[PDB]
């Protein structure tokens, strides 16, 4: 199924053609056609609104794979810093960042020195990316540099290159719902994700979204 | 300086300003990441929208921090000088008593401040909005003459100059009065006593 | 509801004999086929379908359905009570608390 | 135009209307065996 | 007719003679000219947030009746509109209006696959159009949803639409109302309006909850 | 894909007749034994395949679905078991539809018997023929009357619908042959199979327990 032009695959199956925006012609990756509020009727803002949407979808899909990976590799121990949310404090503890579980790789003790480090770099590194232009020979493109950050040249072929696009805006917006997802189950229950499925595997009739409901009553 | 392409961004020696915002509006600094201001309606509302609440926060900011630093100069004794407590002490057996003087106000019903608040407010918010008393003819972000008895703002520069001041001003203030607020919220306690 | 009428009984039969053939009678009087059904005029105060429009055909499609329809359902009514000997929430609580 | 079949009914899906019954009535849905 | 043109009322009373912005003309109902932050320049999303609005309106309107209905009833307990939801997990589940053997909805799952498949239908056909109307207005489609007729001259229409779209917007204020006395109180919205009626002095939001909230 | 002559065919890259020329639903070139080298005897073999297909579907659905009823708390049927549900008309008060009293309550085997013959063969005789239901002019794909929702409008969607169903069809044709083979070796319910093996994958397998037992 094609994901470009009028015939393409929309966000609302057969009842699609009765609310498709006309400035949606589906000319980008990712068009199925879902703008009901009206958000992106301005050319700039559309564009703003999709540059926002990509980044957001990569740092939502980096943030998903280092939730998930530190978890599976406790082949290493870290007791309270296995969860996603509860890694933060292991800092302050005085043991340092145990990496791996080896304690002499990093071995950070700080908070301002990171913190500082962390500013400066990404900083400078947000910065040349707004401007789009500097140490680095980029094909001239912000939102898809490619001279630089493909050094093994996927992206040769035009088609290729779009349907690519289409695959890891979709990619994107996968992760994206699920670190949503993640956000939400950790302010519900307060356990790592990988242990709520552990837990709905169990017994999946009582152990669902609806056995903790009333938690939030307001009691007077 | 100031004004026209010459003026300085928000990200430092870097410079990538759309192209609606040209700069000769008061505080353009090239921050719109969003394009929410893509449209000069849209833009224009925004603006007043800002410098009416830089105005407010900087109000804000100074009935926040004044009392509460007056109570710890030892100068006098307030009913709760904490900025985000000031509403409990009309619910203290002696009322809301100014500098706590029991002969200056000595209010007691908060429904007739309610009262008195919202047709006061709400009279001089439509003389603002459509033109009242103090000018009928006048602009409605600068609208001068009596609200400018000192006469500084005439001149074209000092104007201006002026306004980019208000409206940096009015930023810090609101960035200002939102650390108060979650300083407040986090902590529990008093500004100042955070500060210290 | 509850209340104790100042009737009695041999009065309240009378009275329902009465009063059902009188009604009765004034009904048998029309003589035009089509108002027979539908007489109008008083029985329809608020005037919803006594046009002749694609309105009332609809009005009368949806009575004729309801009517079907809970004809049934009184059948069922009565043959459930012959049955099991319970009336109609009776039932629906005997059916659920059999599970 | 979706999500359904555009598909007078009667009361069986291939059946024909009595020469009696011409359809004029509210209910008429050709039943009469 | 007085609702509509150059002389509608507004929404800040005599002190918005000159305070109108030039898109909001007055031939859409509920046009008090309330624009106050340039979110409708564009008037494709001004449609957008009219359509937005209105079913807004219906919803909270149906809502509001539907919050206040259950805690007037004894069937049902007198039960808050905020604690409706657990009941399904009690031991004899959910029974209309109290009666036992109408509903005996037990599971969950059942009621929430069922809702969904039936709230998607509607919903597409309402979008796009189906069995109920093809090619009708977008808001106001009328036909199949105007059985009686109510709406037939143009005058009564925009007389009901200006009606109906005030009672949305007064079902909305109250609904956001419910939550937020939901959330303050702890308590139904009909327990409160009794306390308040039962002593307006003592039984207020500064009396009891203002005070240590902060 | 599915069509034509570059379809997938039933060995992969490792594959074929010549009267399977990539035209009818479900076919991926699997005709060995050349049972089907008649065009008419290969028009009822379709045909018999396809309604073959439905029938295991739906048996396997209602294999399946009174004894996950029955071990889940949900209901308390005379026998869950499906080769030992037939014996429920021989018990004290007879068959109950779900184990309420009140909704069949079948007590005689003669008159089901009975119902059910001619039932089935006034049925069966109209789909040969045509009857209430319509009139038959695709004999094993009527729509129409049987396809209220209209989702076979499209003809396109119509031939993936097909494919998918005949796939469907063989697969429920394989698992029902399964459950008989595992019914007739093992004595106790698939779904109990299924949590036996689930327990213990290891220990509990067919080899461990039935393989020496058979011979
Ligand atoms: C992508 C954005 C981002 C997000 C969503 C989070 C999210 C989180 N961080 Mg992290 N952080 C983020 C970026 C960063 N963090 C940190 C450094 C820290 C520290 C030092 C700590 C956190 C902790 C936490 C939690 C703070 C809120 C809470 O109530 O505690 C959730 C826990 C409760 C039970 C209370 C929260 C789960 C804190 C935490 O609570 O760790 C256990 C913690 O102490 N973060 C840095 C500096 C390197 C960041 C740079 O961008
Ligand atoms: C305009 C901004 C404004 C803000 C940000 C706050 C913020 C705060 N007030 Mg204050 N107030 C504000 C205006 C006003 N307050 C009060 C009267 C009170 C009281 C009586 C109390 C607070 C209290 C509080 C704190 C908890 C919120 C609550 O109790 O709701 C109260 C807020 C309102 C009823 C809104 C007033 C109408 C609105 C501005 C229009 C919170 C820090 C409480 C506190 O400090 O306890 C520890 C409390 O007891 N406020 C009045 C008089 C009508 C105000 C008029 O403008
Ligand atoms: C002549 C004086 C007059 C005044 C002063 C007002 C004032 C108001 N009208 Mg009203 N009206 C007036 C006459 C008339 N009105 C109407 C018909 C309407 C309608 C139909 C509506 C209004 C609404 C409103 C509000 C619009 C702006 C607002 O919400 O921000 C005022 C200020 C703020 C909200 C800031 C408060 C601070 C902050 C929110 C609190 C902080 C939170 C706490 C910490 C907690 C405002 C309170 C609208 C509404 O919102 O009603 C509820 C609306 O729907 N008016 C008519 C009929 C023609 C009038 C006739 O003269
Ligand atoms: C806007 C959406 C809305 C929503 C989401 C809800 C949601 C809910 N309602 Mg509320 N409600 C609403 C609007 C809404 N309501 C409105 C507008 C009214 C006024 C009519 C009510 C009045 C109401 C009542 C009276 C009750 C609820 C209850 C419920 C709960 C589920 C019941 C159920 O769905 O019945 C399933 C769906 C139906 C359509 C049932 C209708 C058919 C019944 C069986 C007919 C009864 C009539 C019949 C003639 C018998 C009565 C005669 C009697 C004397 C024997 C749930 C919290 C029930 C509950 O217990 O909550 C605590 C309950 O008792 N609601
Ligand atoms: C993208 C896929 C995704 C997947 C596979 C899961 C998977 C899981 N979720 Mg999470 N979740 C997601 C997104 C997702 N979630 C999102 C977007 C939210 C915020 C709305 C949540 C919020 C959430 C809560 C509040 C809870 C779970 C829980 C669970 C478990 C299922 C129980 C249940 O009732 O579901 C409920 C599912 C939804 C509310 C999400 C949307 C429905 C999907 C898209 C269908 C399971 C481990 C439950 C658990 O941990 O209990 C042991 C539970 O308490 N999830
Ligand atoms: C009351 C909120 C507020 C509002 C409405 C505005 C409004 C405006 N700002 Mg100001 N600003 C504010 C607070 C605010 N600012 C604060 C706290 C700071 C300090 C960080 C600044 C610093 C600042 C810079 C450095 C620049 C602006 C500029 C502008 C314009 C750009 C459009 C924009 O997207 O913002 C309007 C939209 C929103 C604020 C959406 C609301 C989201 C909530 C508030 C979060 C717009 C007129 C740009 C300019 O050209 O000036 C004329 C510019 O470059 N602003
Ligand atoms: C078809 C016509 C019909 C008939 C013949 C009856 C017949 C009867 N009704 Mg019913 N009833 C009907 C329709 C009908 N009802 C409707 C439409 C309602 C809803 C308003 C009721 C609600 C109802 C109640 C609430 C009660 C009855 C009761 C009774 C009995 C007393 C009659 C009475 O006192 O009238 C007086 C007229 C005024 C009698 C067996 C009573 C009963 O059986 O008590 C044991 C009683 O309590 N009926
Ligand atoms: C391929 C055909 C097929 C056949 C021959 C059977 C045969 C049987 N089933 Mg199964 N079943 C099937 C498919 C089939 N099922 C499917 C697709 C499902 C899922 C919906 C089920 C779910 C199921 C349940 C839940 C139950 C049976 C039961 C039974 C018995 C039926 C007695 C009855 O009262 O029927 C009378 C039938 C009707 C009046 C028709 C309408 C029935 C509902 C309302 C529809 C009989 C052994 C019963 C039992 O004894 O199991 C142990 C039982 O309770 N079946
Ligand atoms: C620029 C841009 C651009 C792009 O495009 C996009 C984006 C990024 C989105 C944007 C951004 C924005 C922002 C950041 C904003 C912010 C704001 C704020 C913070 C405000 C505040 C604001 C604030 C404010 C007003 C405040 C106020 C306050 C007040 C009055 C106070 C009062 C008081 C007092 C005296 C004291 C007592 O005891 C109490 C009270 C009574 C309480
Ligand atoms: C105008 C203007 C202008 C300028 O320019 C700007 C501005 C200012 C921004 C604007 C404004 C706006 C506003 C104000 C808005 C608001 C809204 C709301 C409040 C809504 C609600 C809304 C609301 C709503 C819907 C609601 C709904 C509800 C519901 C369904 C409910 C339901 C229910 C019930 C029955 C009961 C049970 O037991 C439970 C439940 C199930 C839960
Ligand atoms: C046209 C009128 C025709 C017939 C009416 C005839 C009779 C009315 C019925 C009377 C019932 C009297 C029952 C007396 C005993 C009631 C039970 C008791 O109190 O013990």
């Amino acid at each position: 199924v094609e994901f470009y032009g009028p015939d393409r695959a929309k966000w609302l199956g057969p009842f699609s053609e009765g609310s498709v925006p006309s400035y949606l012609k589906g000319e980008f990756p990712g068009d199925y056609g879902w703008d009901t509020a009206g958000l992106s009727a301005d050319p700039e803002t559309f564009a703003r609104y999709r540059e926002i949407e990509v980044i957001h979808a990569r740092w939502a899909m980096l943030g998903a794979l280092g939730c998930l990976t530190p978890e599976l590799l406790q082949a290493a121990d870290f007791g309270e810093a296995a969860v996603w949310f509860k890694a933060g404090a292991s800092i302050f503890n005085e043991d340092g960042l145990n990496y791996l579980g080896n304690p002499s790789l990093i071995h950070a003790q700080s908070i301002v020195a990171v913190l500082l480090t962390q500013l400066v770099i990404m900083g400078a590194a947000e910065a040349y990316r707004y401007s789009g232009e500097g140490p680095v020979e980029t094909s001239g493109d912000s939102l898809y540099p490619g001279g630089f950050f493909d050094p093994l040249g996927l992206a040769d072929d035009p088609d290729t290159l779009a349907e690519l696009k289409v695959k890891e805006i979709k990619n994107g917006r996968l992760a994206m719902f699920s670190m949503f997802g993640f956000f939400v189950q950790g302010l519900v229950t307060g356990k790592s994700p990988l242990e709520n499925l552990a837990d709905h595997l169990a017994e999946p009739s009582v152990n669902n979204g609806f056995a903790s409901a009333t938690k939030f009553l307001p009691l007077p | 300086e100031w004004y026209g392409p010459n003026r300085p961004q928000f990200l430092g020696p870097f410079s990538n300003p759309p192209s609606y915002l040209k700069g000769e509006f008061p505080g353009d600094y090239g921050w719109d990441t969003a394009g929410l201001s893509a449209d000069p309606e849209t833009f224009a509302r925004y603006r007043e929208l800002e410098v009416i609440h830089a105005r407010w926060a900087m109000l804000g900011a100074l009935g926040c921090v004044t009392p509460e630093l007056l109570q710890r100069n030892g100068v006098a004794n307030f009913g709760e000088a904490v900025w985000f407590k000031a509403g409990a002490q009309i619910f203290q057996e002696g009322g809301l008593d100014y500098l706590g003087n029991p002969s200056l106000i000595h209010a007691q019903s908060i429904v007739a401040i309610l009262l008195t608040q919202l047709v006061l407010m709400g009279l001089i918010e439509g003389y603002r909005v459509n033109g009242g008393p103090a000018g009928e003819g006048l602009d409605a972000l600068y609208p001068g003459e009596a609200f400018d008895p000192l006469g500084l703002a005439d001149d074209p520069d000092t104007f201006a100059e002026l306004k980019v001041k208000e409206l940096k001003n009015g930023r810090l203030a609101m960035v200002s009065m939102l650390g108060f607020g979650v300083q407040g919220l986090i902590t529990r306690k008093g500004p100042i006593e955070n500060l210290a | 509801a509850g209340i104790d009428l100042p009737f009695d009984i041999y009065t309240l039969a009378v009275l329902n004999s009465v009063l059902m053939g009188x009604v009765e009678l004034f009904r048998n009087s029309e003589l035009d086929p089509e108002r027979r059904c539908y007489p109008g005029g008083a029985f329809d105060p608020l005037n919803l379908a006594s046009d002749d429009s694609e309105r009332t055909q609809k009005l009368r499609e949806a009575e004729i359905k309801h009517a079907r329809l809970a004809m049934v359902s009184f059948l069922g009514y009565t043959v459930q009570a012959w049955y099991t000997g319970e009336g109609a929430l009776g039932s629906l609580n005997k059916f659920a608390n059999g599970f | 135009g979706a999500g359904y079949r555009q598909y007078d009914a009667l009361w069986l899906p291939n059946t024909e209307r009595p020469a009696w019954l011409d359809g004029s009535l509210p209910g008429d849905r050709g039943f009469d065996p | 007719s007085q609702w509509y043109g150059p002389d509608r009322p507004k929404f800040l009373g005599p002190y918005s003679t000159n305070f109108v912005p030039s898109y909001l003309t007055g031939e859409f109902p509920g046009d008090y000219g309330w624009d106050t932050s340039g979110l409708s320049a564009d008037p494709a999303t001004f449609a957008r947030y009219r359509e937005i609005e209105v079913i807004h309106a219906r919803w909270a309107m149906l809502g509001a009746l539907g919050c206040v209905v259950p805690e007037l009833l004894d069937g049902t307990n007198h039960i808050a509109w905020f604690k409706a939801g657990a009941e399904i997990f009690g031991d004899d589940g959910i029974q209309y209006l109290g009666i036992p053997g109408l509903i005996n909805a037990k599971s969950i799952v059942a009621t929430l696959i069922v809702q969904v498949v039936l709230m998607s239908y509607v919903e597409g056909y309402r979008v796009n159009g189906g069995p109920a109307g093809t090619g009708l207005d977008a808001v106001y489609p009328g036909g199949n949803f105007d059985p009686l007729g109510l709406a037939d001259d143009p005058d009564t229409l925009a007389e009901l639409k200006v009606k109906e779209i005030k009672n949305g917007r007064l079902a909305m204020l109250s609904m956001f109302g419910f939550f937020i006395q939901a959330i303050v109180t702890g308590e139904g919205p009909i327990k409160n309006l009794n306390d308040h009626l039962a002593d307006a002095s003592a039984n207020n939001f500064y009396a009891l909850y203002a005070k240590n909230l902060a």
